[PDB]
């Protein structure tokens, strides 16, 4: 199969500042990327589907867009409890092949 | 040409069966493209004018098997037996013609030819 | 001219023809992503 | 949108086969597309099989293809799965989620991608 990476595996940014995280595939991304974030001991949520589709029962924070091979995420307010991991999901094959990312994680600069 | 005896023209028919034996004696540019079409719509006609001549010979082997052969008219010894759809000379004279003449004798014409066919082999050698 | 000829709308044989031609016409032309054939006994 | 009454884990010991459960109820289940995830702790999540409910189609990964079976059934309205020879890195918790797909019944489709809808998930614990 196919399989994607996102790089860098961890950020390392203190909350407060603007955070853009993409996920990048050999083939087209302009419009069948997915956003996930499961907090540890939970099962994962979808953020942004399609890559500019919004998922129901979430705050309007975070979001998705950019063209090509450059995505961005827009983020007005940072809240530290959303702190958790980062899944990206590219399903663009038929017969079936979904092979997820491996998750990005960030914490607070905790002293 | 000889393909015409088959099927070329506008024949009416209709006529009397009996009556129509009367009838029996009587019977661009050089475009690559377009070149490559036409070679199939050619080849098409080519099919149908050689079938003609081999459906010709075939009919006139099995005549050949029947002992008349070149001949348009046939009188062979094999006096008509009345028990295939048993009529009368009057109604097959009167109300029957070509085309409606096979639709009553399509079930005996396999027999028909089969004894015609038999009624030959013993005179080669006696 | 004057010829009778006994047409059959109903037993047609060229209308089998052309369902069967029909018939592989779809079966390429169409993909279906998911097909289901009962095939019974 | 969608309840689920799921049974538990009934883990049987390393070894033997497995059969998680994933059972929904409350409303219609033939709409829903199904997903079944692997999670190996630590690591990634890892797409393991799809069944569409009202086709009964059934699509693996190449590697555990013919390892693997996830079987269903609208009667009761429940999806089975079947894990065979067991080996114990296998030991990871599985998530059978769900996806609306419109008016199956009616015929309509989606057959979106995504995974939106998660079940509870599965509990183990590792003793000597
Ligand atoms: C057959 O019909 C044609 C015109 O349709 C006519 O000229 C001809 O005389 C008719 N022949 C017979 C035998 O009815």
């Amino acid at each position: 199969d196919i399989v994607m990476t996102q790089s860098p595996a961890t950020l390392s940014v203190s909350p407060g500042e603007r955070a853009t995280l993409s996920c990048r595939a050999s083939e087209s991304v302009s419009s069948d990327l997915a956003w996930y974030q499961q907090k540890p001991g939970q099962a994962p949520r979808l953020l942004i589907y399609g890559a500019s589709t919004r998922a129901t029962g979430v705050p309007a924070r975070f979001s998705g867009s950019g063209s090509g091979a450059e995505f961005t995420l827009t983020i007005s307010s940072l809240q530290s409890e959303d702190f958790a991991v980062y899944y990206c999901q590219q399903y663009n094959n038929w017969p079936p092949r979904y092979t997820f990312g491996q998750g990005t994680r960030l914490e607070i600069k905790r002293t | 040409g000889i393909g015409a005896v088959f099927l070329g023209f506008l024949g009416a028919a209709g006529s009397t069966m009996g009556a129509a034996s009367m009838t029996l004696t009587v019977q661009a540019p050089e475009a690559q493209q377009h070149l490559l079409k036409l070679t199939v719509w050619g080849i098409k006609q080519l099919q149908a004018r050689v079938l003609a001549v081999e459906r010709y010979l075939r009919d006139q082997q099995l005549l050949g098997i029947w002992g008349c052969s070149g001949k348009l008219i046939c009188c062979t010894n094999v006096p008509w037996n009345s028990s295939w759809s048993n009529r009368n000379l009057s109604e097959i004279w009167d109300n029957m013609t070509w085309l409606q003449w096979d639709k009553e004798i399509s079930n005996y014409t396999q027999i028909i030819y089969g004894l015609l066919e038999e009624s030959q082999n013993q005179q080669e050698k006696n | 001219e004057n010829v009778t000829e006994e047409f059959n709308m109903w037993k047609n044989n060229m209308v089998e023809q052309m369902h069967t031609d029909i018939i592989s016409l779809w079966d390429q032309s169409l993909k279906p992503c998911v097909k289901l054939t009962p095939l019974c006994v | 949108e969608v309840q689920l009454v799921e049974s538990g884990a009934e883990v049987k010991k390393p070894g033997s086969s497995v059969k998680v459960s994933c059972k929904a109820s409350g409303d219609t289940f033939i709409r829903y597309s199904f997903t079944w995830v692997r999670q190996a702790p630590g690591q990634g999540l890892e797409w393991m099989g799809r069944i569409i409910t009202i086709l009964d189609v059934a699509h693996y990964a190449p590697h555990l293809q013919g390892r693997v079976t996830i079987t269903a059934d609208k009667s009761t309205s429940t999806v089975y799965l079947e894990l065979r020879n067991l080996r114990s890195d296998d030991t990871a918790v599985y998530f059978c989620a769900g996806v609306y797909e419109g008016e199956a019944d009616e015929g309509e489709y989606d057959n979106n991608g995504f995974l939106k809808h998660w079940g509870q998930g599965t509990l183990v614990t590792v003793s000597s």
